[PDB]
């Protein structure tokens, strides 16, 4: 099944570009890092008001 | 490239906040 | 109402220690670009911070 399985791992492939270039929550878990630090910095500098 | 497209700084910086940059860069 | 202080020239594109009308701090004073509105007399960061 070489041709088959090469066929079905290079349009898998094409999906997970597809999702990436839709979905814009599909990588929330890195952009729920940068703003847990942005608030932490946002609430440590409004301190000084 | 996807990855990157996907995922202030004066008005903190002047308190005495810097950001460091990482050692090894994106490249 | 403000006490019998002197005024000096104003200097800009340099570090100084500014006092304007009782405001006060250390920077560097450039021409600026924003559009105060005519009643308005200064202005805040994000911050919250002249
Ligand atoms: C195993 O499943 C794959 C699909 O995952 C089958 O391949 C498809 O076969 C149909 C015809 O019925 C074609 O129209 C599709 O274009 C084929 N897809 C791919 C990726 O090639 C495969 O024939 C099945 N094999 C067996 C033995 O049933």
């Amino acid at each position: 099944n070489q041709k088959l399985i090469a066929n079905q791992f290079n349009s898998a492939i094409g999906k997970i570009q597809d999702s990436l270039s839709s979905t814009a929550s599909a990588l929330g878990k890195l952009q729920d890092v940068v703003n847990q630090n942005a608030q932490a910095l946002n609430t440590l500098v409004k301190q000084l008001s | 490239d996807l990855l990157f497209n996907k995922v202030l700084i004066c008005a903190q910086k002047f308190n005495g906040l810097t950001v460091l940059p990482p050692l090894l860069t994106d490249e | 109402v403000c006490g019998p202080k002197k005024s000096t020239n104003l200097v800009k594109n340099k570090c100084v220690n500014f006092n304007f009308n009782g405001l006060t701090g250390t920077g560097v004073l450039t021409e600026s670009n924003k559009k105060f509105l005519p009643f308005q007399q200064f202005g805040r960061d994000i911050a919250d911070t002249t």
